[PDB]
RNA sequence: GCGAUGUGUG
DNA sequence: TGAATCTCTTCCAGCACACATCGGGACGT
DNA sequence: ACGTCCCGGAAGAGATTCA
């Protein structure tokens, strides 16, 4: 990685790789001048404990560090941890189209439908705005879109009401805990910044309004909207699934 | 604490006792964060046993179930049978107690109207089908998971049962964590009641007792499990109480008792070591300073 | 318990995913152990339908074609 | 009588108990310590000078040459604050120390032959404090928080329970010194006693015991008691003391000089002992199979021979007996080993030797420090004696001194900073005298043991590490001699030091970053106390009774201030009286009270010398002479409190507020709410972005004045005078004539500080609010800061709010807002960003500033000048350019506004490194700053000689006043006016004198101003020049942001709503908030209810006078209204009178009135139902506080009145437009094709493990599969996806998860082989 | 556009 | 002579944000 | 400077108690 310089901060697999290559070269060294049998000893042990700390640093005894006092991470911690690659990068993934905000109430709604911020609106479905300009043929190639969706020229604002008219978008809570931690709604335009939802839902997400914030995603594919609107649609879900009792009591 | 806070937010509070009110708030506060971190390394565990068990065939075709019963802690009943075993597909066919007329076929699903049939001819036992105890290989099969939630019909073919049943057990343990805080500092906390007030006319049954009389005319039990149990006057049983170690009986066991009857009293601070015999006592192998000690009240002089 | 019928599972992408890796990469690796993806956990690491409900239907095709 | 500012707005105040402490100067930790660093004092004691006197003179190898210490100083700072924030440097001064180098002579004694002093030589720098008691490094201000860390000394732990799995409790001894090696005792389950140094692996104590040089028997005589038995011809005559008849039943029928005494078998009673002793008798007699039970004391050996009988520590049997019996030994020597008094733990210790002398015990001390060695005797003497004895890798504080000498029972305080053979060895016996249960542990929570720390002495211990350094480096060289061909300045080396101080102050848990948007914020942030950081414990080690509050904090450390989340209880915030002992413990003030006279004479109390004494409290009713009103008065002794007798209390608490902090002690009716809700009250008080139009709270807690004035926001007057010049720049004040220096004589001039930047990005600014001609006086403010307001600390505004549910536009909490709130302008605060642009010269060519852009629009450039940088006041938006620059290829890399953001450019820096040329706006902002800087100087001098000629014409009335003479030559040629023969010209002659330097001084500061602006600049390897910009964005009210109260009631401001629309009360005023009554009973803050209707009173009181005053109303009426408002309630301390305030100050007290009556409410000793009855029915408000109201709407009314009042509110710096941001296609991470995370960079957002959880729930799997293929990583997938989506087909086609390549490819790298089997 | 630490949110 | 039980060593300890600073010195031409 | 280096829980394996 190159820091802001023409300088790169240090890199531990980089380090480390450097590391055994230097003490395998100087115990070929060795082995080509009949060196003494202490010294080649010495050397063997050194490499020896170099590719240890390489495989799995830490794993031995005293880790070695490179920045000043923190043990520099190996393969082994690639893979294990907290960070490693199963519960960093395989399971959980960060996503594209996507978004965030603070929720606030609005009880104009139907509980099938949540209100949704203009400008995340037209940020999240820009693709789909995209195929509807050229479609119409106001916009010859995707530059033309790209630059009439940037300008926010009043058209873009007919053509974002006819992509979002029945298209179900994913609303989550950060601590999810149980299956109703994501639910679906169908949006409906607002002015101002904040995502507006119903009120017989928070008791779902446990989210009281005293500065909560919500992550909104798109379901791309047609099979992906069936399922947010049959499986997880606000509706769908009237009765908790651990318990039998409602979970749409009013609060 | 010991030292009760003796006031209300509509009066003042001197230094001292808020001081104590914030070890309370401190209380809070600590334990959300640290059993917040408890709660979810317990889901994850949960979840990550229990994932690969997905509903897959219509039915095994067997016969085993478990027993179902309702549940009674010594008040109210706590968790009713029609509470236990609303849906969920009866294994052997419930006999009416008027016995030989079955009144559900075994493999019913018993929804709120089987339920209310239950209720009112009173039955107090079935064997119902359970997934711990079913004969498909790779998950389970439909009817031996009974009746889904969160839909009224029976469950489908695929619902992951696994992940949602070890999310719907470790969420209220986070749930309530994070949230344990607000009640404040207070301390829930019940007394052991110290004795057993029988509330409605019935008899008693006791099970797993080893009595014996004391001097005074009454019954002690030595027995560790003794249950008490007060029957109504249809033969229904409608209370359940756990009778500690070395406590009195009022009443022995097959005796009419009637409202408000004290049968048990003990002491809610005390295992006592009650004896079954009569005659002296010697110390055996009590040694001082090494086993036992030996200490002297001042003011008995003993 | 669970936390160790966890690991003492067929598959071991599941357990390697599961609280520990070095323990299990090295039994998995002097046993050979051939792992199917047989599950929900290893389905989803890999990056695919799911055994369980639309990838359920998806799946009874699978294994009936081979 | 009051201050003539106070008189200002004299804010009513309840409150029952008579204060006696003013509040202490809110910041004297941080100043006292660090002024104590940095200061010539004499005799060490705490200084530099003590680091330079530890650790020199370093002599060579007695090489004939040694470098002492002679003085220090500091030069003055290159810098000052302001152009230091600016450019990016650290405030610092240099350092200048005076090393001698003295050079001895060969082949003679200790004589000199010459000695030299290489003056100053320089050695690193170090950052001094601005007066806030913040430090700047790198244009940042950064603030060090005091650190509470385990005191040197020693403690005897119990671990009890957990360890060994049967309740055996053990007990460590552990000596912890202040710089060096631990120390820890423990027993074992054998109880065996065993030392360990350094946590490392364990040993046997016996074997320092003789590795200090004792042998076994002196070892035994200095642990046990000796038994004496006296061989005679009738069985031994055993030595018996009384003492040893206890608790058994003796082996013999106990009979001696004559008739029994003590029969056996009766177990020898009190009584039995006292016949023993009334008998006068210890010369007993005793039977032979009892001593088979002992152990002799020391060596026996064969006195016809020369040859050991029985070594010492052996135990016995007859045919030993026997044999030592036959040469004799009359007396032999035993150890008294009971197993109730005296456990045979040394002995057993010391049978468990595996080691011989101190030979072996020091090859053994060796082996298990540095393991895997030759055990070199000359190797393991100097390892032990470098351990616990060498002045250098081992010293106990003073303090360390203190705390050990306290805990060992000793008796002085005072002595040498190493261990010693008595001092372990009264460890060992105190810790073997807590086993055997006598003494206590002593618990580490206890405020005896923590201790603070502070800037001074964490930066004196980095700087003697520099120290060691640089002497390792000078006695490297200086050993290598070389006679006079050098001198000290190349001997030394100023990197080590520097470096170490910069890693300091830079790189830490402790200095960090101040959260700089608030004056309670700074002010709260200064005076913390964490216990993490070097040297402290850490969190995940953090064990939990640390974690829980302590009977030592009351009054000490405040129990309702700490920061919720993964540290609590580790970040205590300081109390309010609380003062550093001298040593570093908490002390804390309390009153002294003889016989039964509470006098006034403060006095301060550490914590453990609080347990002795008992206590009073501050609420106990005492009348008019120092005699409490009861006779039993609650009290606390020793942890316990109870009530006690009225001649027994020692001191009284001093006032009712000594137990909580600054961050809580502005919260009213504090004592009717519940501790979570004021912990969270704190914080967000402390969060609360200052406004555009400060005003103040009707209802505070007088702490406001304390806060505001010693928080360094404002500018605090020094010398009373009377306002000369007042100007939204600067202030311009004549000083009182008695109040000055004979010359020197001048006036103040007070540059305030208008628009400039926060660290949170808020704009921290100033106000005049004095107007021209006016006095002030010593201590008293002139420029409003950040919200304060007439000095008091205004964080928010005040609102009219009314608790009633409305149309669930406030369901959970969310407060409705009615648009005259957004109207006025009431929440428009105003943020300042800083936009930074950098240009590099690399390869392929440098990057220019050049206006012209490949492929941009003449629009978008007007805003541009003909350089390329945007002018200063163009109304930029999102998206415009700000600064063009482009890159050699040639491509577009300007600088452009962040997206969303609008707002006004004010500000324009520009630094060109040196050597590379100005371009034009270069120059012009150069000549700007030129003229800007020469025409301040000269209105210092101008108005400065206007003062000074201004007190020369007072001067000469008396002594020669020549009017004609006096204007007919210009002023300036005063030389020779005509003045007699006395002293008055003298005087001329010292204002002259100062005419003069001014002058020159002047001449001087400008040509320096002059080349400071001129010069080039120091930057960034590989870069050429920096374009600053700065913006002002306005940001209003709009429904998302978040909004509170003070008392944890918080709520995101849901719905603006029309004016009409708001229920409008009883008279046609519309209510302004809506709140949400569900929120208080369950949020058990019933504060704010109670807050509410005194605000209501008190705008009540405020409407009258303004109505009084709008009908004028014959000041008589003013007079007799705010008198009575000012003497309404029970027995109170105020008492102001209105017949000493000149029939005009009053009439500006009610010109300041006129918005409302302000209240205090000190915390606990607050306000009263009935008193608040009493003020609202001095309004004309109703008793109960409820109105009826009509809903804006249908205009019907409401049932059942609601509340309404004036509750103050807060804006918070959560803003709905810094937390709304989507993605829908950016950048992608690097390694693992994913895309990035965080709003700045534009990432999305992590669909994480849970939520991979609720989809696999549901039975959702295609929506599953294409959220972490196709949305996420697969880089085909995603762009046939995008290809498809924009063609108008939905449809996936998923491919596989790149990090799962990435998976396979580590694993792979191992040793292991995964693969991919064929289908 | 990497990782550390830190403060602060739900 | 072998099976308990005491000792030491590895492995884990909730989720999602937001923002800030800061990234290695030591010697021949 | 440019260039080129230096804490509960549990399971393994002592080891100590039965003979
Ligand atoms: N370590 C934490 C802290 C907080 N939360 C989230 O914060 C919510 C609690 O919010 P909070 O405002 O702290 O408490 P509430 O009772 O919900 O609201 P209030 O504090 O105003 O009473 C929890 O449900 C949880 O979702 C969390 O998940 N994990
Ligand atoms: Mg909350
Ligand atoms: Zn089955």
């Amino acid at each position: 990685v190159p820091l802001d310089g023409g300088r790169f901060a240090t890199s531990d697999l980089n380090d480390l790789y450097r590391r055994v290559i230097n003490r395998n070269n100087r115990l070929k060294r060795l082995l080509d001048l009949a060196a003494p049998d202490i010294i080649v000893r010495n050397e063997k042990r050194m490499l020896q404990e170099a590719v240890d700390a390489l495989l799995d640093n830490g794993r031995r005894g005293r880790a070695i560090t490179g920045s000043n006092k923190r043990p520099l991470k190996s393969l082994a911690d690639m893979i294990k941890g907290k960070q490693g690659r199963f519960r960093q990068n395989l399971l959980g993934k960060r996503v594209d189209y996507s978004g965030r905000s603070v929720i606030t109430v609005g009880p104009y709604l139907r509980l099938h439908q949540c209100g949704l911020p203009k400008k995340m609106a037209l940020e999240l479905f820009k693709p789909f705005i995209y195929g509807k300009l050229e479609l119409r043929g106001l916009a010859t190639t995707i530059k033309a879109a790209k630059k009439m969706v940037e300008r926010e020229e009043a058209v873009v604002w007919d053509i974002l009401d006819e992509v979002i008219r029945e298209h179900p978008v994913l609303l989550n809570r950060a601590p999810t805990l149980h299956r109703l931690g994501i639910q679906a709604f169908e949006p409906v335009l607002i002015e101002g910044k904040a995502i507006q939802l119903h009120p017989l839902v928070c008791a779902a997400y446990n989210a009281d309004f005293d500065g909560d914030q919500m992550a909104v995603h798109v379901p791309l594919t047609l099979e992906a909207q069936l399922e947010a609107r049959a499986l997880m649609m606000s509706t769908n879900n009237i009765l908790s699934p651990a318990n039998g009792e409602p979970i749409i009591v009013p609060s | 604490i010991e030292t009760p806070i003796t006031a209300n937010f509509r009066e003042g509070l001197n230094v001292l006792q808020y001081f104590i009110s914030t070890h309370g708030a401190r209380k809070g506060l600590a334990d959300t964060a640290l059993k917040t971190a408890n709660s979810g390394y317990l889901t994850r565990r949960l979840v990550d046993v229990a994932q690969d068990l997905v509903v897959t065939e219509d039915d095994c075709g067997t016969h085993e179930g478990i027993m179902m019963t309702p549940v009674i802690e010594g008040g109210d009943v706590k968790e009713p049978l029609r509470d236990r075993v609303l849906g969920r597909v009866t294994a052997e066919d419930v006999l009416k107690p008027g016995t030989a007329d079955i009144l559900v076929p075994r493999n019913t699903l018993l929804h709120e109207q089987w339920c209310d049939l239950l209720e009112e001819n009173s039955v107090d036992a079935v064997k119902v089908r359970s997934v711990v105890s079913c004969d498909t290989d790779f998950g389970v099969c439909a009817h031996c998971y009974g009746r889904d939630l969160a839909r009224g019909h029976i469950i489908n073919k695929g619902e992951a049962i696994g992940v949602i049943a070890a999310q719907s057990i470790g969420e209220p343990g986070t749930q309530l964590t994070m949230r344990t805080f607000h009640i404040g500092g207070a301390a829930s906390r019940a007394a052991a009641e110290s004795s057993i007030q029988v509330k409605n006319k019935g008899s008693i049954k006791l099970s797993n007792v080893k009595s014996v009389v004391n001097s005074s005319g009454k019954l002690v039990i030595t027995s560790r499990n003794t249950e008490l149990k007060l029957i109504d006057e249809f033969g229904r049983t409608k209370e359940s109480y756990k009778v500690p170690y070395g406590a009195v009986l009022a009443k022995g066991d097959g005796e009419q008792v009637a409202g408000g009857e004290t049968v048990a009293n003990w002491d809610p601070h005390t295992m006592p070591v009650i004896t079954e015999v009569s005659g002296f006592v010697r110390f055996t192998d009590m040694i001082d300073g090494q086993t036992i000690t030996r200490q002297t009240d001042e003011l008995t002089g003993l | 318990g669970i936390t160790k019928a966890s690991l003492a599972t067929e598959s071991f992408i599941s357990a390697a995913s599961f609280q520990e890796t070095t323990r299990v990469l090295t039994e998995a690796a002097v046993a050979g152990k051939r792992d199917e993806l047989r599950g929900l956990k290893e389905n989803v690491i890999v990056g695919r339908l799911i055994p369980a409900g639309t990838g359920y239907a998806y799946h009874q095709d699978r294994m009936r074609r081979r | 009588v009051y201050s003539y500012t106070e008189k200002k707005r004299i804010r009513k105040d309840f409150g029952k108990r008579p204060q006696v402490l003013d509040v202490p100067y809110l910041l004297s930790i941080q100043l006292d310590s660090f002024q104590k660093f940095i200061e010539q004092d004499p005799e060490g004691q705490y200084g530099l000078e003590a680091a330079f006197r530890s650790v020199f003179p370093i002599q060579s190898y007695s090489g004939n040459s040694e470098l002492q210490y002679v003085s220090y100083r500091l030069g003055e700072p290159v810098f000052d604050v302001q152009e230091c924030q600016i450019r990016g440097v650290t405030y610092s001064a240099p350092l200048r120390v005076k090393l001698r180098l003295v050079i001895y002579e060969r082949e003679a004694p200790e004589g000199t032959v010459k000695d030299i002093k290489e003056q100053e030589v320089y050695m690193g720098e170090i950052p001094l404090m601005t007066d806030n008691g913040t430090f700047v490094i790198n244009g940042t201000e950064r603030v060090i928080v005091s650190q509470l860390h385990r005191s040197p000394g020693v403690f005897f732990d119990s671990d009890k329970g957990k360890t060994h799995s049967s309740g055996k409790v053990l007990y460590n001894a552990r000596i912890i010194p202040y710089r060096g090696s631990w120390l820890d005792f423990e027993f074992d389950p054998k109880d065996n006693l065993f030392v360990r140094i350094d946590r490392r692996r364990k040993l046997p104590a016996t074997i320092i015991l003789r590795a200090l040089n004792y042998t076994t028997e002196q070892i035994l005589d200095l642990f046990f008691e000796k038994v004496i038995f006296e061989i005679r011809d009738n069985k031994l005559q055993m030595e018996l003391v009384p003492e040893r008849l206890r608790g058994e039943t003796a082996s013999f029928d106990i009979e001696a000089n004559g008739k029994v005494y003590v029969e056996k078998g009766r177990r020898i009673t009190a009584r039995h002992i006292r016949q023993l002793e009334k008998d006068d008798v210890k010369l007993i007699e005793v039977p032979v199979e009892y001593i088979a039970g002992k152990v002799v004391a020391k060596d026996y050996i064969d006195e016809s021979t020369g040859e050991l009988i029985c070594a010492a520590n052996m135990e016995l049997s007859l045919d030993l007996l026997a044999k030592l019996s036959q040469s004799g030994h009359k007396r032999i020597e035993t150890l008294f080993t009971n197993d109730l008094d005296h456990g045979p733990y040394i002995s057993e210790t010391l049978r468990v030797d595996p080691t011989n002398d101190r030979l072996s015990a020091l090859v053994e001390i060796y082996r298990m420090m540095r393991p895997g060695e030759p055990p070199t005797r000359e190797a393991a003497e100097s390892l032990f004696e470098n351990l616990f004895f060498s002045e250098d890798r081992y010293d106990l504080s003073a303090v360390g001194r203190m705390k050990f000498n306290r805990s060992l029972l000793r008796e002085e305080i005072e002595g040498s900073g190493i261990l010693s053979k008595d001092d372990i060895i009264d460890v060992m016996k105190k810790l073997i005298d807590i086993r055997n249960g006598k003494g206590e542990v002593d618990d580490i929570d206890h405020l005896g043991n923590r201790r603070i720390r502070s800037v001074g002495e964490m930066a004196e211990n980095q700087f003697r590490v520099g120290l060691v350094r640089v002497e390792r480096a000078v006695k490297e060289r200086l050993s290598l001699g070389d006679l006079d061909t050098l001198m000290p300045q190349d001997m030394i080396n100023a990197k080590p030091i520097s470096a170490a101080v910069k890693e300091f102050f830079g790189s830490s848990q402790l200095s960090q970053f101040m959260d700089q948007n608030n004056p309670l914020s700074e002010i709260t942030h200064k005076r913390r106390i964490s216990a993490l950081g070097p040297g402290g414990l850490t969190r995940e080690r953090a064990g939990f009774e640390v974690r829980d509050v302590h009977p030592t904090h009351y009054g000490r450390v405040c129990p309702i201030e700490t920061p919720e989340g993964p540290n609590i209880g580790l970040i205590n915030s300081l109390s309010v009286y609380a003062q550093t002992n001298e040593y570093g413990f908490l002390e804390t003030p309390y009153r002294k009270v003889t016989d039964g006279v509470v006098t006034d004479e403060i006095h301060y109390l550490s914590a453990i010398e609080e347990g002795n004494y008992v206590i009073a409290q501050a609420n106990s009713n005492l009348d008019e002479e120092g005699h409490f009103v009861e006779d039993l008065v609650t009290c606390r002794s020793k942890g316990e409190s109870s009530l006690f007798s009225r001649d027994q209390v020692d001191y009284m608490d001093v006032s009712t507020q000594q137990v909580v902090s600054v961050g809580a002690s502005l919260i009213p009716f504090l004592e009717h709410d519940d501790a979570n809700r004021a912990l969270m009250g704190a914080n967000m008080q402390r969060q609360a972005v200052p406004t555009l139009r400060a005003d103040k709270p009707l209802v505070g807690t007088g702490m406001e004045r304390a806060v505001a004035v010693d928080s360094g926001v404002t500018a605090v007057a020094k010398r009373g005078g009377v306002v000369q010049y007042v100007d939204a720049s600067r202030i311009v004040i004549k000083v009182n004539e008695d109040e000055m220096y004979p010359g020197e004589a001048g006036i103040d001039i007070y540059n305030l500080t208008k628009y400039t930047r926060s660290n949170q990005n808020t704009c921290i600014n100033q106000m005049p609010c004095v107007s021209l001609g006016e006095p002030v006086e010593r201590g008293d403010v002139l420029a409003d800061g950040p919200s304060t307001d007439l000095g008091e600390l205004a964080l928010g505004q005040n609102m009219r709010v009314a608790f009633m549910p409305w149309n669930g536009y406030n369901f959970e909490d969310s407060i409705l807002v009615s648009e005259r709130v957004v109207q006025e302008d009431r929440f428009t605060t105003i943020h300042i960003q800083e936009l930074a642009c950098v240009s590099r010269d690399t390869k392929l060519g440098p990057e220019e500033i050049t206006a012209d852009i490949p492929n941009v629009g003449e629009a978008a450039l007007s805003k541009l000048d003909e350089s390329g940088i945007v002018y200063i006041g163009a109304e930029v938006t999102g998206g415009d350019i700000l600064v063009g620059k482009v890159t050699p290829k040639v491509k577009d890399s300007s600088l452009r506004v962040p997206n969303g953001v609008s707002g006004t450019v004010i500000d324009v820096q520009v630094f060109t490194r040196d050597g590379v040329e100005k371009d034009k706006r270069a120059l012009e902002i150069e000549e700007m700053q030129l003229k800007q800087a020469k025409k301040d100087l000269s209105e210092e001098l101008q108005i400065l000689e206007a003062g000074l000629f201004s007190r020369i014409r007072a001067v000469l009335v008396a002594g020669g006043v020549e009017a004609e003479k006096l204007d007919k030559l210009p002023r300036d040629r005063w030389l020779e006016l005509g003045l007699t023969d006395e002293e008055k010209q003298n005087q001329l002659e010292q204002l002259a004198e100062q005419y003069d330097e001014l002058k020159h001084e002047f001449e001087k500061k400008l040509e320096a101003k002059r080349r400071k602006i001129t010069q080039g600049d120091d930057l960034a390897p590989g870069v050429l020049k920096i374009v600053k910009v700065y913006l002002a964005v306005k940001r209003r009210i709009q429904p998302g942001d978040k909004m509170a109260g003070r008392h944890g009631n918080k709520g995101v401001i849901s719905k603006i709503n029309p004016i009409e629309d708001m229920p409008y009360d009883e008279n046609g005023t519309p209510v302004d908030i809506v709140l949400n009554p569900l929120g208080v009973p369950s949020r058990m803050n019933i504060g704010q209810i109670l807050e509410t209707h005194l605000g209501m009173a008190a705008k009540g009181i405020g409407d009258k006078i303004n109505a009084m005053l709008k009908q004028q109303q014959e000041v008589a009426k003013l007079r007799e209204f705010i008198q009575r408002a000012y003497d309404l309630g029970a027995d109170v301390r105020q008492k102001v009178d209105l017949s000493t305030f000149s029939d005009e100050e009053v009439m500006r007290l009610a010109e300041n009135l006129r918005k409302g009556m302000p209240i205090a409410t000190p915390v606990f000793d607050g306000a009263k139902e009935a008193e608040i009855k009493e003020l609202l029915k001095l309004g004309d408000l109703p008793t109960s506080g409820q109105i009826r109201l009509y809903d804006g709407r249908t205009g019907e009314q409401f049932e059942r009145p609601v509340t309404v009042g004036y509750m103050y509110m807060l804006k918070l710096n959560h803003l709905v437009d810094d937390k709304m941001h989507a993605r829908s296609t950016g950048s992608y991470s690097l390694v693992t094709q994913q895309p990035l995370g965080g709003k700045a960079q534009f990432g999305g957002q992590r669909f994480g493990e849970m939520e991979v959880w609720a989809l696999e729930a549901y039975g959702a799997a295609y929506t599953l599969q294409e959220m972490l293929t196709v949305k996420s990583d697969d880089v085909n997938g995603r762009t046939k996806m995008y290809k498809n989506i924009v063609d108008g087909n939905h449809q996936m086609e998923p491919g596989m998860p790149e990090s799962f390549n990435v998976l396979l490819k580590e694993i792979r790298s191992l040793g292991i082989n995964i693969e991919l089997e064929d289908e």
